[PDB]
RNA sequence: GAGAACAGAAAUCUCCAGUAGAACAAAAGGGUAAAAGCCCCCUUGAUUUUGAUUUUCAGUGUGAAUACAAACCAUGAAAGU
RNA sequence: GGUUGCGGCCAUAUCUACCAGAAAGCACCGUUUCCCGUCCGAUCAACUGUAGUUAAGCUGGUAAGAGCCUGACCGAGUAGUGUAGUGGGUGACCAUACGCGAAACUCAGGUGCUGCAAUCU
């Protein structure tokens, strides 16, 4: 079992551009889910990076670091 | 239009020129010789055929040169022309107002003699035109040269027996 | 002796190839090909040297010929105030930075076109470098005026391995020998040490310095000078005419040579 | 975990998923905020397995950078 | 402040893909003859009327905007808004006809009916046990020619007994590998063929 | 890469289907509407019948003859109460979408906006060496944009000149990291204030250091603030406060280069400190409190306010930006007098400061408990507003050059729009991967630069609230940006040694 | 020898196909005329234009042996070779070839009332972009010679297909309008060739986005008669319109994909 | 075609003329001359990896080959290739 | 009208020999510290327009020069080439109606037109 030295190892796979993540931010919100259509194949996303969404107020702050 | 100052003769170029033959320590102590006799490196050349009887192959070292222009070759023009006592035959001269001639033995000029060197010969050729001849060897707008600025084998023998006051063979 | 058979069989190039002083296998990819297909008009930064004078020119390849957009020449920076090395490298900066600046104020991009009703604002404005038959060496007076007009605020795509003080072994530039080769540092050395070094040379040349009395010192700040007057006023003025078109070309066909008639010269030959 | 791009002891391995010591996998990098000189956002990377997890419960590597 | 809005009695139909408008309305021949010297002024107000409508049909189309600067690969910048043409609707004759598939090779069929998959063919390195590093399997500096530079070589036992003792094994083997190359260079030759 | 999914056959139909053209109608009825001011909500006419076809420019000129200035118009921009802004005609903004009949009336609400315009800046001029150590800081001329300063972490700043490109000198008095680096407002002296504990004065023209080093203070510097000039007498030079991690803030009366006042409140450190145009100074510190200390009053301690959970990082002023321009403008003029230098860096404060009837100055701070609060400290005591939402801590805050909007860039990746008045709302700017470190604003507020982790800055348009341009060739990452008062050239620098100046 | 088989594969077929190339052949009988309005026209087709310069015999309705050996050694789908005759004065015979053999050819005669492009001595448009297209006539939609000749003209002068354009790019603009409308058993009306340069203005009535266009004519004006046609055969018709259905996704029933990119399958 | 010690018909150098008559592939009825020829510099990555897309292999079909596209990659000052 | 930069048409523009070119420009020409490249600052690179020259570069003219090019109501609708009325002719072959259609030869001529920008005694 050995593995070859090789720059592939080393390169990016996946990358995503500015405005493919604002049109993916934009998608997710808009989509209206139909209760007869059905998930065949789920497509690959960095959901991370597309699941912002905005909050009305913040967590409580950590009183640990002051106290 | 002979009263204007661009139409002075002078030297180009002084090519020193040793074809040696075989490739090996003689090459290279005649490129030693002729770099401490001009200063310069000099340049070998490439075979551009392959001969038996000339004992060369393809694409080996034959021959050397330095090529040699300004006072340092007006100098060792004048140390050739001292060695071969001013006396040049009238077939010297080519038809394009250049002229060359060969020198047997290194060791005239005054260059040291040393057991390792050996002796070498070579052959001197100096180059003749006037100030406006960098038309045809610049890059852009390249033009040739007109008919009556053109230099010819008289008007460069003129030029000679003016310069250095010696005679012109004949034969 | 050359034939008639091969004067016949002879085929001629280009005009501007015959009289060589344009490219065209570099002309070909700088006008005809594009890196995409949208059909973006393009636009050659055309600089060119001669032995006195620099030209550098705005130029829209056309069907019926190119088209120059603006130009700019070294014989302007006397009214900025640069009378001296028209040349070098600081006067194709300088050079650079006026047309750069004279293509921004005539555009109105700083201080109805049919991309006016679909994007709010102007795009910057994009050249292509031109060199023509010129050598792409480090240090070279068409990349100071290509730097001239980069910093006028003209968009030309270029590296900046060309420019002076780029080290050969580390990629990277001396920025500082860059501002002395704008501000003509090195032609300021050169006066110090031929001052120096052999007071005859320094007479010979630089003559014109001495005659107006310019010290060494001048130098950078006359170039800061001629830079604030070129960007504060960078419009194009005209020489004054001191004659007419009519009294031009009355003198100069006096000298040019009238033709001769073919009944004059079928009398000439009988 | 994005894929197994290749287990060294054999391609059927590595078409299997096995997941064992020594084996390249890809991995989602969204949250580590890497950026191109394009200025592409990199969301996937290659990174290589240093443990057992047959033997420890868990799956370790190294990013591959 | 002349208007955009023109009205026509046939309505112009638009080709957006070429950028082309067809207007079938009724043409005069008294206003187009050469004998009329209003002609081109005819003709220039009708070409005027249809290309304000293919403009208005193009400031029309939906536009595409990007936010990556200038100097990267794409060819678009921030600042330009460009349109999205749809695919052109006239139909034009091609230059070449489609290209034909190609047909299934005695190798092909012999894999496919074995059920021979094809390799993965992940690279060209190969790891030598005799050294410590990772050589090409065959090309430039390929470990299939690693037998004409072998120092030393075992001559085979099948070998003695005929009259090719004498000669080098490295050479045999290259004129086997020569051999093998020629085989195949006929075999894609004959598929050709068939 | 990943792609975005290709239309579909159905959609192509639809896109070769021919498009429906927006046009103005011609039997288009009359409009009533009713103009309101956005800050004082005065009403001018009732309400007045327009043409449906008005354009924006045609209905400036008709608010500019009903106020009586069309001889010298101001440039306003309209919002209509969902509040949609004016793009380019009343029919198209509003009735188009059908949201409002004819019949009924529309409320338009105008704001003022600046004569000038700020283009985007979309590549970069020059990425210029000189540096030994990561950039620390940066800041621009406030009279010209030719002239920018740079402390690094090689105990060293340098003055670039933007034209060329090159730097232009460098100061090399410091012994540590220079942390902070200031312009006066009257474009005269750079103050560096240095981790060694110490400030230090230089002429720019010269490069050179005015006399010896500030010294006094036992930690590192943290911030440095001018006096404002309209604060100043004529004749007089700005003095200089600076804030320090141990706790307290100096007053250097910089003519004598003496210090006056040392304000000793806090206990701990001092995150910043900022020199207001009432005479009125305003510390931010890392014991959870904010202090009001009077500039008149011997530098006492006038407020004391308590309402973050955590440090707090940052502040920032409603007039910030005059008292940083001081006298100058984005023209570049020099006044040729003190007492017209004085006038005029009066009359920039007070464009700003007063106005819907009363003279206010809105505080803004960003603390390490994920929240912002709003501040009147002049009027009351408790906290005008509390700005909430970010999921990390707020690292910078800036209020716009007009005052009416406040930009926060936070540590989860994101920046924030709210309303520079009142604190509620508006808008995240999102697209940086990683922590925005800093933010900064154009000078038309129209147009907003961040600098990230993520090796990247971001040009964002305010009134779009989208992204604009994405800015990446930062090899590592950016730690100080800044924009110049014109608004021709952005500056940024980071951990890759380099000074970046980007250009339109 | 790389760059050779470059070429070869250059030049073979291939599912998206490249620029049509257009050669322009003189005759063995050419006029200053005919090389005028050749050049201009090549000018119009450039950079996907190639010009022979020797005179050569060609008569396309006699044989087509020579036009189709000069088609697949310059690899070039448009031809136009242009003659004179005092029973065809100013000839002009545009063939489009399918696959190397003749796929349709139509002749033209110019008419003498035509100019130069340096005649009107007005501004142009940048080389090497994709004109507009007006058409005027009912039988380009009706009449199959008129039919083939839109057909060929968009060919010609199409130039590049792409689906992004920059607004900066639409400067000129060919019009081939009909003379008149015809009937039965009449002669075909000349074609008439213009072209246009495009010009803005604010129109103060369609908005900011809407401008009001003007027209500055440009040249040639060309006036085209038709001499002499002839049609493909409908199979070779076919194989040229055929296609490649490759690139595509294929539909499927109750199979779709929504702007996130998942697939989505409807049951009833 | 002229000039230069060995060096002559063929070794090496210089000047002028030199539509390619040289050298690369194809069998042009118009291939290439500031080159497509010769030399020098950089790259050893060229069997990269992503794809809801085309085609084909099941008991391991979110895998692999295969077609196409994109992101990259190399070089150049750049246009671009 | 001369010239300079970028061009289109690519010999009406090319080749060989003489003459003219006031001003401006172009070019030859001066130097080698800096950037850079060569055996050679010869080309390339840089500095000064400082020392000079219009001798060359370039443009124009001249030659019953070579080469090349354009109109023909010039050959000529001709040679040639494809059908045909049952046209004859058991015969090798011939006028005819309709289509497609040259060059050799002759007459008349010629040795650059032009777009953009700037400059000129």
């Amino acid at each position: 079992a050995r593995v070859q030295p090789d720059r592939r190892w080393f390169g990016n796979t996946r990358v995503i551009s500015q405005d493919a993540l604002q049109h993916f931010r934009s998608a997710l919100g808009e989509t209206q889910k139909d209760t007869y259509q059905v998930l065949l194949r789920r497509n690959k996303l960095p959901m991370s990076l597309l699941e912002e969404k905005d909050a009305d107020e913040s967590p409580k702050a950590r009183i640990l670091d002051t106290e | 239009k002979a009263q204007n100052p661009m139409r002075d003769l002078k030297i180009e170029k002084l090519v020193l020129n040793i074809s040696v033959g075989e490739s090996g320590d003689r090459l290279t102590r005649a490129s030693k010789v002729l770099e401490q006799l001009s200063g310069q490196t000099p340049v070998q050349s490439k075979a551009r055929y392959t001969v038996r009887t000339f004992g060369i192959r393809r694409n080996e070292k034959i021959a050397v040169h330095v090529t040699v222009r300004g006072p340092k070759a007006e100098e060792i023009l004048e140390r050739g022309l001292k060695v071969k006592e001013y006396q040049l035959r009238d077939r010297n001269f080519s038809a394009t107002g250049n002229f060359g001639f060969g020198i047997d033995e290194h060791i005239d000029l005054g260059i040291k003699y040393d057991p390792s060197i050996g002796i070498f010969g070579m052959d001197f050729y100096v180059v003749m035109n006037r100030p406006g001849a960098r038309v045809t060897r610049r890059k852009r707008c390249k033009g040739t040269v007109g008919n009556s600025h053109k230099t010819t084998k008289e008007d460069t023998v003129s030029w000679f027996k003016q310069k250095y006051d010696a005679d012109v063979l004949d034969k | 002796a050359k034939s008639s058979a091969y004067s016949s069989r002879f085929q001629t190039p280009f005009r501007r190839r015959r009289e060589g002083k344009t490219d065209y296998y570099q002309r070909k990819r700088l006008v005809t090909q594009h890196k995409a297909k949208y059909n973006t008009p393009k636009y050659r930064l055309v600089v060119r040297f001669t032995n006195k004078d620099i030209i550098c020119q705005i130029i829209s390849s056309t069907i019926t010929g190119d088209v120059v957009l603006a130009a700019a020449y070294s014989h302007e920076l006397p009214r900025y105030g640069i009378t001296h090395g028209l040349t070098n490298w600081a006067a194709a900066y300088a050079t650079g930075l006026l047309i750069a600046r004279r293509t921004l104020q005539k555009l109105g991009l700083d201080e109805y076109e049919l991309t006016e009703a679909v994007e709010d604002g102007p795009r910057p404005f994009k050249v292509f470098l031109d060199i023509g038959l010129q050598r792409t060496t480090t240090g070279a007076r068409v990349f100071g005026a290509l730097k001239g007009a980069s910093d006028g605020g003209l968009y030309v795509p270029h590296s900046e391995n060309r420019f002076p003080g780029w080290d050969f072994e580390t990629e990277e530039i001396d920025p500082e020998l860059l501002r002395s080769y704008i501000f003509g540092g090195h032609v300021s050395q050169y006066m110090e040490e031929l001052a120096d070094d052999d007071e005859e040379r320094f007479s010979e040349l630089f003559k014109g310095y001495l005659a107006d009395d310019i010290d060494a010192d001048s130098l950078e700040d006359i170039y800061t000078s001629a830079h604030e007057a070129i960007r504060a006023d960078p419009a194009f003025k005209p020489t004054e005419k001191k004659f007419t078109k009519e009294q031009y070309a009355a003198e100069s066909k006096k000298y040019r040579q009238t033709k001769l008639s073919k009944e004059e010269r079928a009398a000439r030959v009988a | 975990i994005l894929a197994v791009k290749k287990n060294p002891q054999s391609p059927m391995y590595t078409q299997l998923g096995v997941l064992t010591k020594g084996t390249i996998i890809e991995v989602n990098v969204s949250e580590l905020g890497m950026v191109t000189a394009g200025g592409k956002v990199v969301w996937g990377k290659y990174a290589q397995v240093t443990n057992e997890p047959d033997r420890d419960g868990c799956v370790n590597a190294v990013l591959l950078v | 402040n002349l208007p955009v809005t023109v009205e026509k009695p046939i309505p112009v139909v638009y080709d957006l893909g070429n950028l082309a408008a067809f207007d079938s309305n009724v043409l005069d021949k008294n206003d187009l003859d050469s004998s009329n010297a209003r002609r081109e002024e005819k003709i220039k107000s009708l070409t005027r009327d249809n290309v304000q409508l293919l403009i208005n049909q193009l400031l029309s189309l939906p536009m595409k905007t990007t936010t990556e600067s200038v100097g990267g690969t794409g060819g678009q910048s921030s600042v330009m808004t460009l349109l999205q043409l749809p695919d052109p609707t006239t139909d034009l004759p091609r230059e070449k006809p489609l290209p034909k598939a190609k047909a299934m090779t005695k190798w092909e069929k012999f894999a496919a009916k074995k059920g021979i998959k094809p390799k993965e063919r992940a690279g060209k390195m190969i790891y030598d046990e005799a050294s410590g590093e990772w050589v090409p399997k065959w090309g430039y500096k390929g470990a299939n020619k690693k037998l004409d530079d072998q120092w030393l070589v075992e001559v085979d036992d099948k070998v003695k007994g005929t009259d090719n003792e004498l000669i080098d094994p490295r050479t045999l083997n290259r004129a086997e590998r020569k051999r093998l190359v020629k085989k195949n260079e006929k075999q894609q030759r004959r598929n050709m063929k068939n | 890469s990943t792609l975005i999914p290709p239309p579909s056959k159905k959609q192509k139909k639809e896109a070769q289907l021919p498009r429906e053209v927006a046009i103005i109608p011609k039997d288009l009825p009359n409009v009533s509407i009713k103009f309101q001011a956005l800050d004082t909500g005065d009403n001018v006419g009732g309400a007045l019948r327009v043409p449906g076809a008005i354009s924006e420019k045609q209905l400036e000129e008709l608010l500019n003859q009903l106020n009586g200035t069309s001889d010298d118009p101001v440039p306003y921009t309209f919002s209509c109460t969902k509040t949609i802004d004016i793009t380019d005609n009343l029919y198209s903004s509003l009735i188009k979408p059908g949201y409002n009949s004819t019949e009924d009336q529309i409320t338009l609400l105008y704001t003022p906006r600046a004569v000038f315009k700020v283009k985007p800046v979309t590549r970069s001029s020059s990425a210029i060496a000189g540096h030994g150590s990561t950039i620390l800081c940066s800041a621009f001329a406030p009279h010209t944009s030719s002239r920018m300063v740079t402390g690094a972490g090689d105990n060293t700043a340098r003055i670039w000149d933007c034209d060329t490109q090159t730097p232009m000198h460098t100061l090399k008095g410091h012994y540590n990291w220079v942390l902070c680096v200031s312009w006066s407002p009257d474009g005269e002296v750079i103050a560096t204030g240095s981790m060694d504990n110490t400030i230090r004065l230089w002429d720019p023209k010269s490069g050179q250091c005015l006399g010896d080093a500030l010294r006094g203070h036992s930690k590192w510097i943290t911030s440095l603030s001018w006096e404002p000039i309209h604060l100043v007498k004529p004749g007089s030079k700005p003095r200089l406060a600076s804030s320090s991690k141990d706790g307290t803030i100096k007053i250097w009366d910089t003519v004598s280069r003496v210090c006056q006042y040392t304000m000793s409140g806090h206990t701990n450190s001092v995150s910043c400190v900022k020199w207001g145009g009432q005479g009125l100074l305003y510390s931010g510190s890392h014991d959870r409190t904010v202090r009001v200390w009077d500039i008149n009053s011997q530098g006492r301690c006038i407020n004391i306010l308590k309402s973050h959970a955590h440090w707090v990082n940052h502040l920032s002023l409603s007039t910030d930006y005059a008292l940083r321009i001081g006298a100058f403008d984005h023209t570049g003029k020099k006044p040729s007098t003190p007492e017209e230098a004085q006038k005029k860096a009066l009359e920039n404060y007070e464009k700003i400061c007063k106005k819907n009837g009363n003279s206010e100055e809105m505080m803004v701070t960003a603390s390490d408990d994920y929240t912002m609060f709003l501040w009147n400290p002049l009027k009351s005591t408790k906290p005008i507003a509390r700005m909430t939402g970010h999921q990390k801590l707020v690292n910078h805050v800036a209020f716009s050059p007009d005052g009416r909007y406040i930009v926060s860039a936070s540590f989860d990746n994101s920046i924030k729009l709210w309303d520079g008045r009142d604190g509620k709302f508006i808008s995240t700017f999102r697209g940086h991967v990683a922590s925005v470190y800093q933010v900064a604003w154009s000078s038309d507020c129209r147009l907003l630069v961040s600098c990230s982790k993520d090796t990247t800055l971001k040009v964002w348009d305010v009134r779009t609230r989208k992204l604009s341009v994405d800015l990446p060739g930062h090899k590592d990452e950016v730690y100080t940006v800044d924009w110049s008062v014109d608004g021709k050239r952005v500056c940024s620098g980071g951990k890759d040694k380099m000074v970046r100046l980007w250009t339109h | 020898n790389a760059r050779a088989k470059r070429a070869l594969v250059k030049r073979e077929a291939k599912l998206v196909e490249n620029v049509k190339q257009a050669l322009f052949i003189p005759g063995q009988s050419c006029n200053k005329n005919l090389h005028d309005i050749m050049v201009d026209l090549s000018a119009l087709k450039k950079p996907d234009m190639k010009r022979f310069n020797r005179k050569n015999d060609i008569h396309p309705f006699e044989d087509m042996s020579p036009l189709e050996f000069f088609s697949e050694k310059n690899d070039c789908s448009l031809m136009v070779l242009m003659t004179s005759s005092k029973k065809r004065k100013n000839n002009m015979t545009f063939i489009r070839t399918f696959g190397y053999k003749i796929y349709d050819m139509i002749e033209l005669m110019v008419a003498d009332n035509f100019k130069l492009l340096s005649d009107f001595k007005k501004l142009t448009f940048t080389v090497g972009l994709k004109p507009m297209f007006t058409f005027q006539g009912a039988a380009f939609d009706t009449h199959p010679v008129y039919k083939q000749i839109k057909s060929l003209f968009l060919d010609f002068f199409r130039g590049e297909s792409t689906d992004l354009q920059d607004v900066a790019g639409l400067q000129h603009v060919i019009s081939m309008t009909i003379q008149g409308d015809f009937q039965d058993g009449e002669p075909l009306p000349n074609v008439l060739f213009r072209v246009y340069k495009l010009k803005s203005y604010k129109s103060d009535q369609g908005g900011k986005r809407l401008p009001r266009i003007e027209l500055v004519e440009i040249g040639p004006r060309l006036d085209f008669k038709i001499g002499r046609i002839h049609t493909p055969s409908p199979d070779m018709v076919t194989e040229a319109h055929k296609k490649p259905k490759q690139l595509e996704m294929k539909t499927k029933k109750n199979v779709e994909l929504d702007i996130m990119g998942d697939k989505l399958g409807r049951i009833h």
